[PDB]
DNA sequence: ATCTCCAAATATCCCTTGCGGATCGTAGAAAAAGTGTGTCAAACTGCGCTATCAAAGGGAAACTTCAACTGAATTCAGTTGAAGTTTCCCTTTGATAGCGCAGTTTGACACACTTTTTCTACGATCCGCAAGGGATATTTGGAGAT
DNA sequence: ATCTCCAAATATCCCTTGCGGATCGTAGAAAAAGTGTGTCAAACTGCGCTATCAAAGGGAAACTTCAACTGAATTCAGTTGAAGTTTCCCTTTGATAGCGCAGTTTGACACACTTTTTCTACGATCCGCAAGGGATATTTGGAGAT
């Protein structure tokens, strides 16, 4: 049966950032843990936010304030800006 | 008549470990909360209970920290709490790197 | 442009992130921008760690990234270190560090 | 404002804490520590406020914020 | 009411609604609210049991926050359960370290 | 009337019933009532939270009394866990008796 | 066959090596039994939860994911074995 | 015959073990301990070999971190030598009980 | 100050594997496209409660006075843990084979959900009265002096 | 070890206010009923976990010797605490001014759902080859010794 993983996307991003560099299989496993880990923390807090505010839906707004709550200072700024910029670009299409 | 150094202290300890009253005066503390909030978002109000919440939480925190700081002092065969005690307390807690 | 990643300008997979938000019981409904914003954030953080681990592999004359490089990366960076303050990277070891008083005098 | 948290107040706190003798440098340190604490919680309390599109920090916004820092408080809407 | 069929004071119907609204899972079995209500009831029984006694020991007929704090901190297992909780207006257990006392 | 001042929902009256059951001559201040109301919500979430994860982990779509039980075993320390599993199993035995 | 006294498998050199990674220069003789106590209480707690996860799955084999979930529960998240 | 001063080998060992990442507890001993403990909770359990490896990674991590904190407690007390009361102090402040 | 020597670092060759870059063929999942439907954004509104104010007294915070006792430095001796040596246990490695059981598969259905009418528990609002607050006196448990 | 002397504890009475019962009215729980689909029981299976064995050898245990660290003992400048006088601001009380939170109504639109078309990503597999990593020899930085 199929085992889903972020390994391909992590390679892609690794090639952009360090184009002559490889990643060992354990190292990849950690990266895959990190991504599921962070996904969980963000979707979790976003979920609380919508409940706290009597709302049925998770929107990029909740993801945003979940990010502000979870990521430390400078990392929240850049991720907020990488995130809004991707949504803008995405709407600008279809 | 003089009480020896340490005796009124021990009396104070017994008194406060018996009461539940907040030990910080309400108004100075309220000004502090508003000063701080102001640095994050301007033009903000507070339900009275929210400041209350913040003062309960703040004091429980500090009281619990002096317990920890006090132990570190004793660990070093001392009886006086010093900054290095709070610093070690906070480090071992993982509050501080 | 077919895929929602391409549309958004992203390597991380908007389609997969959408599905996992839905099948994870976070809320009844999931907005259109949410998995986009979230895939963007996941991609940024992985790029910031891979960047920093990359440097670490190179400083240790190495071409391929291993868990010790991720560990050195995360703990030498004040902010990643905090984000993962309660995390254990299998096979990372610790930072070299010896308190002063223990050095020979 | 941080000097509103007066020396005698810090002493009372330290006494509930079980402290007999207090070095004179302790009163500044505690002020530093309380500021860092209050900042972190208020930062998050205000985050929750902004998100609700409100201008008033509520008791719940605080309770939520203390829950996030792993410091659940009972008695205000927990 | 499902509460009576189960012999409980705590509201089996509400606990059931609350489970469906909290997005915990797509579906909620019929047994699950009962067992949860039962556990909620057992634990609130267990606190008030010890808190009551603390009101006695302190010569009162009304339980106040400080009795909840004494109930809790004097009981090993609840102290654990509420390790990361502060009870507003509870204060602390009287404790003074040996070395601070006079000889 | 017409404009209704909303409606807060607590466990205050069930807590009062149980307090009677165990301390008939004892009562409870509104502050302490509020504390018990927090406790119940706090524990409800801690439990329902684990159950939810247990259901996900095991690729199932339902929170049954089996998940509540093991949630409870994970959440509560030694003796509390043992008692809580009694009172819960017993309530379900009894509820399914009644028809 | 009966399993007894296995915490003595955690040897004196092994505890010393861990102290070294931890920057410890001098170790008092009483440390080794304190360390066994601690490790034992640590493992009893994680394993207890791992095994609950296992019993829930109606399984007899304890998996990496039961351990990974147990550690997450204790607030000691582990990367490198799933999740 | 040559003889290093006490502390010299200790310092060099700290360097060696801080450079590297291998598990420091022996593998068969550790697995026997886990099985013993598992058994007191439930007879007839089996383990994926990687479940034991996860446990060992978590345990070596926990203890290495605890020794870091124990050392800070020894140094705080103007000693260089770790002792039982140092660990007890570290564990108390960390909020670990039992 | 200068030599001696030990363990970690560097240099050499060889070889195993785990990786990254293909090419593949193939299940499942993303997207495209259509349609049914409920969430929530706005706009208008009442009033709950936050902010503010003005004063006045009371007690708390600040500042001062003194010396008790504590923390920090110095010295030292017995204790104790580090370094190194020797002996041999037992862990590691590599392969084996038996099989216990994890995880996939497949039909039958109990069981949760969803919709709609009836029954009613629990929230809101009310306030008399006693549990507790506060004020004053009297007792008791200790501290500090001689 | 015995007398003087505070502050906390206990006793006691009179005032204040929030418990806790009672009234009333609705939002939600219960009953009844048609609906499908996740769960469960039961059959079949081969990954991989347990068990064993055998050989090699890396590392643990137990031991001697002694360097140096721990902690007991002593000294004392000085930093605190206790208590007195002085100065300042916090808490209470009584509203009045109005912000903005949250109640109500609604339809436009956005997201769910379900079917068909399109292609991404996972599992299975080979391959150039630099990356390692190991076994074997040598050189090297510096601790300790002469
Ligand atoms: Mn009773
Ligand atoms: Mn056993
Ligand atoms: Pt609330
Ligand atoms: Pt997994
Ligand atoms: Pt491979
Ligand atoms: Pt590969
Ligand atoms: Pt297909
Ligand atoms: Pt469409
Ligand atoms: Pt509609
Ligand atoms: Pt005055
Ligand atoms: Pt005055
Ligand atoms: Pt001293
Ligand atoms: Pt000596
Ligand atoms: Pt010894
Ligand atoms: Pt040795
Ligand atoms: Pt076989
Ligand atoms: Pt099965
Ligand atoms: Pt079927
Ligand atoms: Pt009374
Ligand atoms: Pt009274
Ligand atoms: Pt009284
Ligand atoms: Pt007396
Ligand atoms: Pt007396
Ligand atoms: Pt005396
Ligand atoms: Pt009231
Ligand atoms: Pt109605
Ligand atoms: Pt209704
Ligand atoms: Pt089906
Ligand atoms: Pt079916
Ligand atoms: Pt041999
Ligand atoms: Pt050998
Ligand atoms: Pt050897
Ligand atoms: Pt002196
Ligand atoms: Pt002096
Ligand atoms: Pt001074
Ligand atoms: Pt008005
Ligand atoms: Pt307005
Ligand atoms: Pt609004
Ligand atoms: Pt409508
Ligand atoms: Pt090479
Ligand atoms: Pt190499
Ligand atoms: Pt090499
Ligand atoms: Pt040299
Ligand atoms: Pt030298």
């Amino acid at each position: 049966t199929r085992k889903e993983s972020y390994a391909i996307y992590v390679y892609k991003v690794l090639k952009q950032v360090h184009p002559d560099t490889g990643i060992s299989s354990k190292a990849m496993s950690i990266m895959n843990s990190f991504v599921n880990d962070v996904f969980e923390r963000i979707a979790g807090e976003a979920s609380r936010l919508a409940h706290y505010n009597k709302r049925s839906t998770i929107t990029s707004r909740e993801i945003q304030t979940a990010v502000r709550l979870l990521l430390p200072g400078e990392l929240a700024k850049h991720a907020v800006s990488e995130g809004t910029k991707a949504v803008t670009k995405y709407t600008s299409a279809k | 008549h003089r009480y020896r150094p340490g005796t009124v202290a021990l009396r104070e300890i017994r008194r406060y470990q018996k009461s539940t009253e907040l030990l910080i005066r309400k108004l100075p503390f309220q000004r502090l909360v508003r000063e701080i909030a102001q640095d994050f978002k301007t033009d903000l109000r507070f339900q009275s209970s929210a400041v209350m919440a913040l003062q309960e939480a703040s004091e429980a925190y500090l009281v619990a920290l002096f317990e920890d700081t006090n132990l570190c002092a004793i660990h070093a065969k001392r009886v006086t709490i010093m900054p290095k005690d709070i610093q070690l307390a906070r480090r071992i807690r993982g509050e501080r790197a | 442009a077919k895929t929602r990643s391409s549309r958004a300008g992203l390597q991380f997979p908007v389609g997969r992130v959408h599905r996992l938000l839905r099948k994870g019981n976070y809320a009844e409904r999931v907005g259109a921008g949410a998995p986009v914003y979230l895939a963007a954030v996941l991609e940024y953080l992985t790029a910031e760690i891979l960047e920093l681990a990359g440097n670490a592999a190179r400083d240790n004359k190495k071409t391929r990234i291993i868990p010790r490089h991720l560990q050195l990366a995360v703990r030498n960076d004040e902010e990643l270190n905090k984000l993962l303050g309660r995390v254990t990277i299998a096979q990372g070891g610790v930072l070299p560090n010896i308190q002063s008083v223990l050095l020979p005098k | 404002n941080i000097q509103g948290i007066t020396k005698p107040a810090i002493r009372r706190l330290a006494r509930r804490g079980g402290v007999k003798r207090i070095s004179g440098l302790i009163y500044e340190e505690t002020r530093g520590v309380l500021k860092v604490f209050l900042e972190n919680v208020i930062r998050d309390a205000v985050t929750y406020t902004e998100h609700a599109k409100r201008k008033t920090v509520t008791a719940m916004d605080v309770v939520y914020a203390l829950k996030r820092q792993g410091r659940t408080l009972y008695g205000f809407g927990g």
